[PDB]
Formats: structure tokens, C-alpha cells, sequence
């Protein structure tokens, strides 16, 4: 008899209310749109990780030289790690 | 890591660079210790000790934000005020004469009317 | 603590030079450490010598009792004596 | 969690033999990082692409600088060091996180999760009947 | 459970595991970090003796000696020790890790732990637990059909003497091996131009006393482990007679015990003679009909 | 994975060189570490495989449940169906 | 904060020189923090 | 557990007080373990056993090795270095670890 | 770690032509050779009498027949 | 011949004294235990109160 009691009064404060659903609405919308926004910016930008680079930092007066040639070690292991990310990124926009 | 790495500018003109067959490589005469007494004594006078302590300060204020937060709850005079209202309010919150009080806006135990 | 030193240790079989510049980087910083160690030991200090003077004053080897009994009309709250009134003291100081 | 008792012996020997792989994923992937480098010599005398190698003696001089010596050891390892031989760590933790989660997908499934959580329930407490010792007793 | 499963010897015995494992990550650590070996062409007022040779040369010289010259034992020494006391812990904890003998095992525990907790225990020596009797019964008709259990254990002993005479074994020979310096000789010549080279690593005789310690740390677990095993082959720990509940309490109850449950008492008593007297109280039959003579008189 | 490897990366306007003999030294460490993690893969099939054709064996969709019932006189202890029989099966791997 | 920072420091009885240029690689990562920690001082400002 | 009620408020104050004094003293210490170092030159012109202090700028050549530099660097560390500037989070540790010796001392 | 330098032998460097693989060697050795055993082994000689304090100190708890 | 040194030598000394200080006020202890052993013959209790 108490808990009858509990649910429908429960029942009562409660169907009344109307914010969890608009909060979780929300945030699914708020997924969706950032994980569309971090599939396309960083599959834009993902070509500008690149082993060897050409800097011309136009420094002569204390070295002397003019133009660079750069390589950085970890622009292969940073585009492996990008590409698994954005694979992951791309199942959690499914999900979404 | 925090450094920084010096190298001396040739043509001063009233404390300033100047700035004035291939390329070769401009050799200033220094070793590799000169190298860090130089820097250590520029990043010792010439940094802004802003940019050196910015983490020290940043940290001092999460310190002193996070005290003033819990302070009242560390006071034991205001805490023993916060626990008395804190412990009366759950059971407040959970008579059992609370909900039939509610709903009457019976039968009842006398242990549960003692303890009302 | 001084961010410069200058040392003669002499040793010249080894090297041939005399005096030395040298560079503690951390000294500065540690200027910094004993300026706000120190801070931190006046804090200690001033709260120590408020709790021996509060201690001092107090003569808290007899509680007096006589207040809550007489609001009460509870005339049976003798004053107790040392090693019970000053922890009566401390614990009043926590909740009277 | 009272799963343990869902374990049969071979779960158990599995979970023990993914720790182990993960350990030693993890220390390779950690030594790799710190030491992982190469040492290299350039070849005067080459013979097709190929080093041919052919009064106290004296030091050979290639008239390198340090950071040169640096820069054409990160080339070569970059480029002619096998990828799999450099991210042989990074596979075994792929592998051991993907066998965890085949072990552990049921159980984090919720539509098995439910009823398992309900039968070793149910289970427990029959075997804590206060009837079935009696009735076992009669048999 | 988890504590009153280990003897005296087998605390013993966790503790130069715990010991040996530090060692051996230490020792990995150090190997880390510091292990390198440095060399020079060994083969020549006096002054320095410049070889023209590079930081990328000695580098490579001091990798190619290091792979050849440096006994393969020494540089998986720490590696060696970390791995047979990852067996030893392994093989310490699986006897409790095989669910089919640890369900007896923790119902074991369970049992003898409510026995013990039953004040009656003490009232019959001088109330549910009467039907507890049909648990202890139970008991005894289902866990005294095993003694696996202890063929298990005589396999982990066996095996971890095993263990420590094969590492002493090898490792005595292997200790006079490692050495501060060495020399090495390959074909760096035409590519350095220097074919001899005098060697040495910083950490050799600091990891030769460190073998010391860890050798005699096998030992004291060598004979640790032989008392355990001629504990167990001498008192035949098969059957336990207690001849003594009979005798003091004179009761003539409880005849013997399997040898899984003789093994599990005589373990018992190893950690603590008392506890296995108390058990015995629900194993006596005079006991249990004075239980149950104390019940019928209260339902009468 | 081998200690010593030979690169003609053809670097020369850079460097001026041919070929490029490097020593990786990690690669004996890398090599034992591959050795005791394919030991281990091996051991882990073979757990799989075992459990994959014990499962296959006995069909484990249906408990004959048939020992007690002829045991304890329960002739009213019938077969379980699928996804019951698993559980029963598997706690008879357990403990019966 | 800047990445590269100018000296005179006038040392000239050991080194000889008068000014010198300063690399400070961490300088932009200082401003980025920089930015994100006032970023969560406004919040807390409101907040509060 | 149940000994909150005993300290007083300035007992919590002096606890806190004393937590961030050790706190910066362990710092202090572990900088000092691995991060501090003393650059240390030579000056050429010595009058009266000191430094005399004596078209591009060229480098002042001391022809010394970095070895050398490393054991003047550490000679001069030793013997030449303030005490108390070597010791100050050490002897900051030992005044924090009695004064919470003095604190639960009747505890 | 150890420094070392050899000893016999306006003031300029002196520089004795050696590189730093052969300063590294002569430091290993007179490492070994040169400082006291006692010294070296100083951290290790306290740990071990501190862990014998503290397992002489336990055992009398540990102890299980007089436990 | 060569001169060297270890930068640790004097900071250990200073730590080893602190060391040995503690271990003498350790051995004071002990002997102050010892004392209470060997003065009060604890073979025998005697209530002699209740």
C-alpha cells in the first residue's frame, strides 16, 4: 500500500516536469554536431602531418643560411594515431 | 624543459641587432658551456618572471579557491551547525509519519509516533 | 641564497686558473621558497601564541559550570577539576 | 562481483595470459620510446648500393657534425627499418585490449548482463536455502 | 581464506619471493637506465693517446661489443631473475587460483570458520548450529572424496624445489662469468679502422654482489622448501588421528579423517593447534546428540 | 627484426653519401619479446580452441539433467532449454 | 610572453658581446595556457 | 575518525599550515636532487685572487674542455656554495616532521 | 658519479687531447678502484639493517605459534 | 694519476651523522627498555591493590 501510494505520487510530480528528456535531447544533438565538426577538421587538416619540411625561417645574421630541410619523427607515428582516432570518432557519429 | 637558447648578435648599434660563395655558417668563438652560462644568466634576467612563475601563480589561486570553497566545512563551528541540520534533515526527509501526513494533507505503530 | 658566485678553490695543476663566475639558477627560486616558508612559519607562529595566551588567560583547571546549571536550575553541576575541565574547555571550544 | 564463481578455469587462464601480454606490451612500447634509436655509418667504398668494406691504425673521419649523424639516423629509421619491427608493441596492445573486450563484451552487454546478473542471483541464494540442505539431507 | 593457509615456512617463503622480485626490478631498472658499455682500441712525457674517432663510433663500437662480447646470461640477468620470481608467485597463488579446488578450499574455510564462531563449541567442551550439524556432515561427505588438493600442493612444492635447485645450478656457474672488463675483437676495422677494444659496463660488480645476495636468498628458499617436503614425507599427513579429543573429553567419537581433510587438519594445526580442537566439536558424535538431547528438552 | 640493416636512403645533396649501415640495438630485446608474446598467442589459441569444441562437443543448448534426478529420486527435474542449459553447464564447469 | 626574447646582459669579461636573441620553445604553449586558465577565471568570476 | 571534535580550529590551521610546508619542502628537495647545478667560468685577468673584469664581437676562447667545466662546476659547488642554500628544504622536512611529532604527541 | 681528471702534470686551458668516451672509461674505473667500499654501499647497508630491525621487530608477531 | 670526486660524498656525510644520531637516540631507547627489563623482574606480578 506505501509503495502504491509512492508511485502514484511519484507518477504525479513527475510526468509533470518535462526536463531530463529535453537535457538528454540536447546533449545527443550537441554529439551529433561535434562529431561532425571534428570528422571534418581534422579530416581536412589530417595531410599537414608530413615527415620532412622545408622552413625558409630567414635567420642569416646569427647562422647565415636561408632555407631548412626538417625531419620530425613522429609524423608518421601522429598520422597513425590521428587515423585511428578519427576511425573511432566516425563510430561514435553512428552511434550518435 | 623549460630554456632557452641564446646566441650573441655581431652588430650592436646602440644595444639593438643591426641586422647588417655559398652560405656558410657564422662561427661566434664560443664553446658549448659558454653556451649555457649565457643562457642561463639571459633566462635569470631578461624573462619576465611572470612567464616563469605563471604555473606557480595559477596554482597558488586554485590553492586559496579550493579553501575558501571547503573552509566553512572545515570550521568546526559552522561544520557542527552543517552536520546537526544535515543528519536532522535526512531523517525529516524519511519519517514514516511524513508521507501519511502528506497524504491525509489510520492505524499507526506507537514506536513510529514515539520516534515522530 | 644569490643567484652569482664567485669561488677561488685554486686549482691550477689541474686546470690553471684561479677565480670562477658561476650561476645557481634556482636561486632565485629559492629565495621564493624560504620567502613563503617563512610566511607560512609567522602563520604557525602567531596561531601558536594565540593558543598559549588564550591557554594563559583561560585557567581552565576548573570548569565553572555555573551558567548552564543556573539557566537550567540543575544545582547539581559541580565545577570539575583539572584534566576534565580543560578538555570540557576544548570541547566547548569545539560546541559549547 | 560474484562472477568469479561464472569462471570456468580456462577463463581464469586466459584473463592471466592477456596480463601478461599487456605487461609486456606495455614495457616494449615503454623501452621503445625511451632507447629505441639507430646507430649509423656511412660507406665510402659502395659496391652496387652495398657497402664493400674493402703504423698503429687510425680513425676513420666522414666529416660529419653530431647533428648530421642524427638526422640520418632518424631517416633510416623512419624509412628503411621495418614498420612492423618498430610497432610490434602497439599490435600486441591492440590485441591484447581487443581479446579483454571479446572476454568482457557479455558481460558489459546489458541484454546478457540482466540475465546473468539475475541467474547467479537466483543461484546464490538457492544454494543458501535453508530447505534445500534439508531436502538434500533426505535426498 | 586468504591467512590462515600459510604456515610459518610459507610466509617465509612469500617474503624472499617479495625480495627477489624487488631485486629483480631493481635490477631491471638499473639496467635501463645506466648498463653501457664503454670501449677503446685496446692494441697502442706522457700525454693523451687520441684514436680520431667519433661520437657516432664510439656509439656504434660500444653497441657492437655490447651484442657480442657481453655474455647473454649478464645482460638477462635481471630479466632472469624477474621471470623465475614471476613463476614462483604465479605458481604460490594458483593453488588458491583453480576454482575447481578452491570452492572446496573456501567452503573449507567458511565451515570451519562458523564451527569455530559457534559458542556451543565451547558449552560441550566446558543453537542453529545443530542444523549446521548437516552442513559439517555434508561436509565431511563431500570434500573428504578429494585429496587432489594435496596431490596439487606435493606438485607446487616439488615443483618450486625444483625451481631453486635448477637456478642455483646454473647460476653458480654463470656468477664467476660476469666480469668489469672484457675485450672484443670484431671486423670494425675498414670501417673504423681499430679491430681490438678494451671494454667495461659500470654495473658488473655491483650486480656480482647483487647475484651474491640473490643466491643467497635461493638458498634460504632451497631450504625453507626442504623443510616443508620432508615435513610432509615423514609425518604422513594421509590420516590424522587426534587421540586426543577422545582422550580429554572422552569422547569416543570421531574414528579418522581422509586425506584431504587429514592434510587440511594437519595444516590447520601447523598454523594453530587450537582451532582444529574446536573444529573437531561438530565432528564429535556424542557432542551432536548432546545438541540435540538440549534442543529437545527446550521444544518439549 | 635484425640488429644491423643497410640503408641507400640517397641523401647527397645533404649528406653526400652512398649507403648507410645502421645497428639497432634493441633488436635481440625486440626479438625475445616477440618470441615469449607469440609463445604466449600460441597458448591463448590453444585455450580458445579447446573451448570452442568442448562447447561444440556437447551441445550445451539442452541439459540432459538426468544424474540428480536418478540420484535424489526427482524424476521431475526436466531438461532445461538454451540459454538455461549454458548457465547450467557452465556451473557445472564451476562447481555442480 | 614572446618566443623569442633579447638580452643585453653585459657580460663582456668572460664572453666579449654585448646583445643576444633568445629561442623559447614553450612561450606559445605558455599563452595557450594562459588563455584557457583566464578563460576558467572569467567562468568562476560569473559563476561567482 | 571521531578525534575531529577534539582539535581546535587553529589545531586544523596549524595542520594545514604545516601540510604546505612539507608539501614545498619535498619539492624543493627533489629540484635540488636532479635539477640543481652551478655554471661556473673561469676570468682570465686575476688581480688580488679576483676577477679583474678587463669590427665584429669575437668569443673569449678558455680552452677547456667540458669535462673540466663539469669538475670545476662541481668543486666549486662544494666548496664555495652556502650551506644553508644546499640544505634549506632538508632542514624545512625536519622542522615540519617534529612539529607534527609535537602535534600527536599527546596522541 | 665520479669526476675525474689527471692530476700531474694570464693562465689558459689545458687541455690533455682526450675524448669523452676515454673520460668516462677512467671514471669507471677509478670508480670502481679509488672510492671506499663503505661509501658505496652506505644506502644499501642502512636498508638492510633497516629491513632486519623491521623483520626482527614483526617476527613476534608473526609468529604464528606464540601468535 | 687522477684526481676525481663524487658530488654526493659530503651531503652523505651529513645525512650518515643525522643517521647515527638517530640510531644512538634508537640505542637510548633500548636502553631505557632494557633497564625497565632487567630493574622491576617482571617473572612475578603482584596486584597487591585490588
Amino acid at each position: 500500500k506505501a509503495l502504491f501510494e509512492k508511485v502514484k505520487k511519484f507518477r504525479t510530480h513527475v510526468e509533470e516536469g518535462d526536463i531530463v528528456y529535453r537535457l538528454y535531447m540536447r546533449q545527443t544533438i550537441i554529439k551529433v554536431i561535434k562529431f561532425a565538426l571534428i570528422i571534418c577538421y581534422t579530416v581536412y587538416y589530417v595531410h599537414n602531418i608530413k615527415f620532412d619540411v622545408d622552413c625558409t625561417v630567414d635567420i642569416e645574421s646569427l647562422t647565415g643560411y636561408r632555407t631548412y630541410r626538417c625531419a620530425h619523427p613522429l609524423a608518421t607515428l601522429f598520422k597513425i594515431l590521428a587515423s585511428f582516432y578519427i576511425s573511432l570518432v566516425i563510430f561514435y557519429g553512428l552511434i550518435c | 624543459q623549460d630554456k632557452m637558447i641564446c646566441l650573441p648578435c655581431k652588430w650592436v648599434t646602440k644595444d639593438s641587432c643591426n641586422d647588417s660563395t655559398g652560405p656558410t655558417g657564422i662561427k661566434y668563438d664560443l664553446d658549448r658551456h659558454q653556451y649555457n652560462y649565457v643562457d642561463a644568466v639571459c633566462y635569470e634576467n631578461r624573462l619576465h618572471w611572470f612567464a616563469k612563475y605563471f604555473p606557480y601563480l595559477v596554482l597558488l589561486h586554485t590553492l586559496i579557491f579550493l579553501a575558501c570553497s571547503n573552509f566553512w566545512f572545515k570550521f568546526p563551528r559552522t561544520s557542527s551547525k552543517l552536520e546537526h541540520f544535515v543528519s536532522i534533515l535526512l531523517k525529516c526527509f524519511d519519517s514514516p509519519w511524513t508521507t501519511r501526513a502528506l497524504s491525509e494533507t489510520g492505524v499507526l505503530d506507537k514506536k513510529e509516533g514515539e520516534q515522530a | 641564497i644569490k643567484f652569482d658566485v664567485d669561488c677561488t678553490v685554486d686549482i691550477e695543476s689541474l686546470t690553471g686558473y684561479r677565480t670562477y663566475r658561476c650561476a645557481h639558477p634556482l636561486a632565485t627560486l629559492f629565495k621564493i621558497l624560504a620567502s613563503f616558508y617563512i610566511s607560512l612559519v609567522i602563520f604557525y607562529g602567531l596561531i601558536c601564541m594565540y593558543t598559549l595566551w588564550w591557554m594563559l588567560r583561560r585557567s581552565l583547571k576548573k570548569y565553572s559550570f555555573e551558567s548552564i546549571r543556573e539557566e537550567s536550575s540543575y544545582s547539581d553541576i559541580p565545577d570539575v577539576k583539572n584534566d576534565f575541565a580543560f578538555m570540557l574547555h576544548l570541547i566547548d571550544q569545539y560546541d559549547p | 562481483p560474484a562472477y568469479r564463481i561464472l569462471k570456468p578455469w580456462w577463463d581464469v587462464f586466459t584473463d592471466y595470459i592477456s596480463i601478461v601480454m599487456l605487461m609486456i606490451a606495455v614495457f616494449g612500447g615503454t623501452l621503445q620510446v625511451t632507447q629505441d634509436k639507430m646507430i649509423c655509418l656511412p660507406c665510402k667504398w659502395v659496391t652496387k648500393d652495398s657497402c664493400n668494406d674493402s703504423t698503429g691504425p687510425t680513425g676513420i673521419k666522414y666529416d660529419l657534425d653530431r647533428h648530421q649523424y642524427n638526422y640520418v639516423d632518424a631517416v633510416c629509421y623512419e624509412n628503411r627499418l621495418h614498420w612492423f619491427a618498430k610497432y610490434f608493441p602497439y599490435l600486441v596492445l591492440l590485441h591484447t585490449l581487443i581479446f579483454l573486450a571479446c572476454s568482457n563484451f557479455w558481460f558489459k552487454f546489458p541484454r546478457t548482463s540482466s540475465k546473468l546478473e539475475h541467474f547467479v542471483s537466483i543461484l546464490l541464494k538457492c544454494f543458501d536455502s535453508p530447505w534445500t540442505t534439508r531436502a538434500l539431507s533426505e535426498t | 581464506a586468504f591467512r590462515v593457509l600459510k604456515p610459518w615456512w610459507d610466509v617465509f617463503t612469500d617474503y624472499l619471493s617479495v625480495a627477489m622480485l624487488m631485486i629483480g626490478v631493481f635490477g631491471c631498472t638499473l639496467q635501463v637506465m645506466q648498463d653501457k658499455i664503454i670501449c677503446l682500441p685496446k692494441r697502442v712525457e706522457m700525454k693523451g693517446l687520441k684514436t680520431d674517432l667519433d661520437l657516432q663510433q664510439y656509439s656504434f663500437i660500444n653497441q657492437m661489443c655490447y651484442e657480442r662480447a657481453l655474455h647473454w646470461y649478464a645482460k638477462y640477468f635481471p630479466y632472469l631473475v624477474l621471470i623465475h620470481t614471476l613463476v614462483f608467485m604465479l605458481c604460490s597463488n594458483f593453488w588458491f587460483k583453480f576454482p575447481g579446488s578452491s570452492s572446496k578450499i573456501e567452503h573449507f574455510i567458511s565451515i570451519l570458520g562458523k564451527c569455530f564462531d559457534s559458542p556451543w563449541t565451547t558449552r560441550a567442551l566446558s543453537e542453529q548450529a545443530k542444523a549446521l550439524f548437516e552442513k559439517v556432515k555434508k561436509f565431511r561427505l563431500h570434500v573428504e572424496e578429494g585429496d587432489i588438493l594435496y596431490a596439487m600442493y606435493v606438485r607446487q612444492t616439488v615443483l618450486k624445489v625444483i625451481k631453486f635447485l635448477i637456478i642455483i645450478a646454473y647460476n653458480s656457474a654463470l656468477v664467476s662469468k660476469v666480469q668489469f672488463t672484457v675485450d672484443c675483437n670484431v671486423d670494425i676495422q675498414d670501417m673504423t679502422g681499430y679491430k681490438n677494444f678494451s671494454c667495461n659496463h659500470t654495473m658488473a660488480h655491483l650486480f656480482s654482489k647483487l647475484s651474491f645476495c640473490y643466491l643467497c636468498f635461493v638458498s634460504i628458499y632451497g631450504l625453507t622448501c626442504l623443510y616443508t617436503l620432508y615435513w610432509l614425507f615423514y609425518r604422513s599427513l594421509r590420516e590424522y588421528s587426534f587421540e586426543y579429543v577422545r582422550q580429554e573429553t572422552g569422547i569416543d567419537d570421531i574414528p579418522d579423517v581422509k586425506n584431504d581433510f587429514a592434510f587440511m587438519l594437519h595444516m590447520i594445526d601447523q598454523y594453530d593447534p587450537l582451532y582444529s580442537k574446536r573444529f573437531a566439536v561438530f565432528l564429535s558424535e556424542v557432542s551432536e546428540n548432546k545438541l540435540k538431547q538440549l534442543n529437545l528438552n527446550n521444544e518439549w
